[PDB]
């Protein structure tokens, strides 16, 4: 599905992003609800793993833009 | 469908069915100055003729190629 | 001989060609001649591996250009 232009882009770009972890630790899913909720329902294994565009898919980075500037805000 | 390849059509006239998979590859002329991605999306039969956004264009099975890329792009 | 600038070229043009194999089968050489011709005259080997510059050996592309004009037409 993805396919950087790695091959032809030269060197001039990073490829990965370095960076240190997510000052962060891991949180649990599913697994809380599972006692009390009425059901627990299951999704489509296709929707599991397809990184599809957000419906607040798009932002845009100009001169114009200021640091600080929000380019998007995202609610779980 | 057979009317994608000449060869083919003409075959066509011939016979009353046809069941298969083409391929397809697509191939484009870029320098390494340039910059820019396409998307090849694969829309399933009955679906419908409605127009789409990128990011929707993304939640179909898809190829997004760099317009660097030399190789051409195989797409089954 | 030949000495292609890969190591100072960056990587912002592609080195080798990557491209589907000719759709046609390898065609045999003096073989069929050896019983009916008068001779067979061998060629120095010195020029059976040295690639020289063809006397149609050059060709011009530009912006000028339209695609499906001709650059040159070999024929062996």
């Amino acid at each position: 599905s993805s396919v950087d232009g790695a091959s032809g882009a030269g060197q001039l770009v990073p490829e990965v992003n370095a960076s240190d972890p997510l000052a962060m630790d891991p949180v649990a899913g599913s697994s809380t609800a599972v006692a009390t909720a009425g059901q627990v329902n299951p999704i489509d294994p296709w929707i599991i793993n397809n990184f599809v565009q957000a419906p607040q898919g798009e932002f845009t980075i100009s001169p114009n833009n200021t640091p600080g500037d929000v380019l998007f805000d995202l609610s779980l | 469908g057979p009317h994608l390849n000449p060869f083919l059509l003409h075959l066509s006239q011939m016979y009353n069915g046809w069941v298969g998979n083409m391929r397809v590859r697509i191939m484009l002329a870029g320098n390494a100055f340039t910059a820019g991605k396409i998307i090849v999306s694969c829309i399933p039969p009955g679906f419908g003729s409605h127009n789409l956004t990128i990011a929707q264009a993304t939640l179909f099975p898809h190829v997004i190629a760099d317009v660097r890329t030399l190789d051409p792009i195989e797409v089954p």
